[PDB]
RNA sequence: CGGGGAAUCAGGGUUCGAUUCCGGAGAGGGAGCCUGAGAAACGGCUACCACAUCCAAGGAAGGCAGCAGGCGCGCAAAUUACCCACUCCCGACCCGGGGAGGUAGUGACGAAAAAUAACAAUACAGGACUCUUUCGAGGCCCUGUAAUUGGAAUGAGUCCACUUUAAAUCCUUUAACGAGGAUCCAUUGGAGGGCAAGUCUGGUGCCAAUUCCAGCUCCAAUAGCGUAUAUUAAAGUUGCUGCAGUUAAAAAGCUCGUAGUUGGAUCUCUCUCGGCCGAAGCGUUUACUUUGAAAAAAUU
């Protein structure tokens, strides 16, 4: 025996607003950008010694 | 703080004297007798004898209407009757201070296959249960130390996938029948 | 007063290991020699060599390569040399004159056979300071790695027992091991310190 | 006589304070002047340098010549001498040598054979003195 | 192994069983580390 | 640091609680503030003290007892990994963020389950039962041991796939392969004085006894077993339960000599105002005992 959990939505709409993106994503409904959070923290932490519109140059 | 519990037991005390030829005659009896695996399975029995026997003489020290006498004596009474240590007919907290290590070495599944005959001895029992051959009313269980109940008693079976049951033949057999 | 006395007697042993530590690699002593054995055949160590090398003055001779680097960033000086086990009096000498003995493994087994001759000499000689070095861990693929890191760890646990394993595969992983090599306590060898060499 | 007063229980449990001071385990663990005159400074192994080997003489009635090493504690500077299983263990530690020792065994008494020695030595080299005897490993110099 | 002999013979003179008296009477099994 | 709590537990006690829950305190040591509902805030500022970073020598900047990581200390303790999917928190917010937290890695701290073989024939050895006074006979059984055979069953592993999950791993589920010296080989300690266990062997020296070393045989526990140190129990060697003080450790030179501890016998419910009741004085005060409320979880 397997025992596992089911969802039946009533339209696609409602199943793309109300379910987890992972599981959207398992589907291929939804892909996520693919970057890690140590290129995100250390991106943030150097947009913050710079002020104004170059704020938009870090890369 | 993590999401864990630590909350534990051990299930056995080693004995306080190491060494008496007593003890160690007995021991080895029960090991010989049920096809144990070490002293520390009968400790472990030994223990929850202990403990059930404790319990009762407590129990046995209240008063005789005592609501904590009746309700937790009923319900000791009721859980060793239901694994089959106790019969029906002494449900009374005086016989529990009557039972030994034997019917509950007894109650285990080792003991119940070989007594039903699905094995041809204790340890040829310990070794089908442990590989996989034997289930309890649907379920497979690979536990030798498995405590049947009364009620499923009547329901050790032989595992539909096992070579002798349901029939699949095994690794050698397949093997053989290719060489030929 | 009893945690002035501790107070007192932790600065004076902080102060005298911080003129022990201040000697070797820096501005008043000696470059920090390092002598890099690889202990299997299966090891490329030119590629190691240029994963070691801040500023490098490559000295070489005929056959070997041996290289100063400093490195005010860390402020350090080193003197990479390396021997191939098999050559007795190479690895022998490079070995009795080296402040670290950086000793480089293959992700399969621990070492070969001439691998084990030449760690028996080390240690009948006298061994400094050491450390260990696995080169290519991540050529393999990852579902197995974690478990061939294990499966190494056994491999070393009957010769060097307690310590660990670093990895050299980026520049990264050079850094970091060069780092673990500037700050690390040093074996002190009572033949070589009662004279000068 | 002791008093069995209702009202006595101030001179009982005075009087138990300081009669339990006058035992000698008590003191002992009570008075803070045991482990800061106890070479391991409280604790169950320490670490040393071989400062030489001594040679210690047993008992009067079975003569024997047993073999120690003397060796200088790291944390506190103390010097004490350790035992070695035979004469060939004595041949692995080597003067200036790191050594781990440990008590001889009984709590913190004495040998009823080689009088005046205390500890034994586990480890040289940071490797174990059993390894090396059954040759499950080798010593580093 | 002076001490061993001396101790069975004690034993021995409190009337009971002991083992009989032979060559390895006091020895060192093993070194104890 | 305190508490909830842990260990031992006949009963009383004894020992431990730095440590995820609760409360407190601090953020290198002191001190003074700004803002804010709330801070004497340090992942805020301002000085002094102690350390210490860059420098063009004018200056500028500092606070891991956060998560990793390093040095030092030592007997003594893990990755400079992945993620906001779960639990929750914060914000202007259904959407952003969170080393809180979660998930992997290291991990014989510790706790639970549990392999390392099973059966059949044959050959010997014992024990029953039938027939014989017995010896003996049992294609009569049972039970052991095998340098003896025999195929049956299986996991440890190798490895498709699914499932797992944020993405994975592990477990669970399943193809294929996978066991005879089933070498796919269980260790750790102890024993020839006492608790379990020896009338044994071989080297090596002193004057047959006798130092040192290697073994064999046996015993115990077993995926675990030694060792050291502390502590508890044995222990009634701290004694309240429950020790002693002639000769063993111990009663004061002796008596008057306040506090503290202990102290002989005795003593057999109602008054006013509102609907037989409610309010009121309690009846000398207590101690003691029983009942009831109220008192975090987790732990037991």
């Amino acid at each position: 025996k397997t025992t596992g959990f089911g969802m039946i939505y009533d339209s696609l709409d409602y199943a793309k607003k109300n379910e987890p993106k992972h599981r959207l994503a398992r589907h291929g409904l939804y892909e996520k950008k693919k970057t890690s959070r140590k290129q995100r923290k250390e991106r943030k932490n150097r947009m913050k010694k710079v002020r104004g519109t170059a704020k938009a140059n870090v890369g | 703080p993590v999401a864990r519990s630590w909350v534990c037991r051990k299930t056995y005390v080693t004995p306080r004297r190491p060494f008496e030829k007593s003890r160690l005659d007995q021991e080895l009896k029960l090991i010989g007798e049920y096809g144990l695996r070490n002293k520390r399975e009968v400790w472990r029995v030994k223990f929850t004898l202990a403990k059930i026997r404790k319990a009762a003489r407590e129990l046995l020290t209240l008063d005789e209407k005592d609501p904590r006498r009746l309700f937790e004596g009923n319900a000791l009474l009721r859980r060793l009757v239901r694994i089959g240590v106790l019969d029906e007919g002494k449900m009374k907290l005086d016989y529990i201070l009557g039972l030994k290590i034997e019917d509950f070495l007894e109650r285990r599944l080792q003991t119940q296959v070989f007594k039903l005959g699905l094995a041809k001895s204790i340890h040829h029992a310990r070794v089908l249960i442990r590989q996989r051959h034997i289930r309890v009313r649907k379920q497979v269980v690979n536990i030798p130390s498995f405590i049947v109940r009364l009620d499923s008693q009547k329901h050790i079976d032989f595992s539909l996938r096992s070579p002798y049951g349901g029939g699949r033949p095994g690794r050698v057999k397949r093997k053989n029948a290719k060489k030929g | 007063d009893q945690r002035h006395r501790a107070s007192q007697l932790r600065k004076q042993k902080k102060e005298a290991v911080l003129a022990e530590k201040r000697q070797l690699g820096g501005k008043d002593g000696p470059p920090h020699q390092v002598l890099v054995v690889p202990l299997h055949s299966r090891i490329s160590l030119p590629e190691a060599m240029q994963l070691l090398q801040g500023t490098v003055h490559l000295n070489e001779l005929g056959n070997t390569q041996n290289f100063m680097l400093l490195c005010p960033r860390l402020k350090h000086r080193w003197f990479f040399t390396s021997a191939r086990p098999g050559d007795l009096h190479v690895v022998l000498d490079m070995a009795k004159v080296a402040d670290t003995i950086l000793f480089l493994l293959d992700p399969l087994e621990g070492w070969d056979s001439t691998g084990d001759y030449c760690l028996s000499c080390l240690f009948a000689q006298g061994l400094p300071t050491y450390t260990l070095a696995v080169q290519g861990i991540s050529g393999l693929p990852l579902k197995k790695q974690i478990d061939t890191r294990k499966k190494l760890s056994k491999a070393v646990e009957k010769r060097f027992p307690h310590d660990k394993l670093l990895l050299l595969d980026t520049q990264q992983e050079a850094g970091m091991l060069l780092r673990q090599l500037a700050n690390q306590k040093q074996q002190h060898l009572a033949f070589r310190d009662r004279r000068a060499y | 006589g002791k008093c069995r007063g209702l009202r006595t229980a101030r001179k009982l449990r005075s009087h138990r304070r300081d009669q339990k001071w006058h035992d000698k385990q008590y003191k002992k663990a009570h008075l803070g002047t045991a482990l800061k005159a106890n070479p391991f400074g409280g604790a169950s192994h320490a670490k040393g340098i071989v400062l030489e080997k001594v040679g210690v003489e047993a008992k009067q009635p079975n003569s024997a010549i047993r073999k120690c090493v003397r060796v200088q504690l790291i944390k506190n500077g103390k010097k004490i001498t350790a035992f070695v299983p035979n004469d060939g263990c004595l041949n692995f530690i080597e003067e200036n040598d790191e050594v781990l020792v440990a008590g001889f065994g009984r709590k913190g008494h004495a040998v009823g054979d080689i009088p005046g020695v205390r500890f034994k030595v586990v480890k040289v080299a940071n490797v174990s003195l059993l390894a090396l005897y059954k040759g499950k490993k080798e010593r580093p110099r | 192994r002076a001490w061993v002999l001396e101790k069975k013979e004690r034993h021995r003179r409190q009337g009971r069983e002991v083992r009989p008296d032979t060559q390895y009477t006091g020895r060192k099994r093993k070194p104890r580390f």
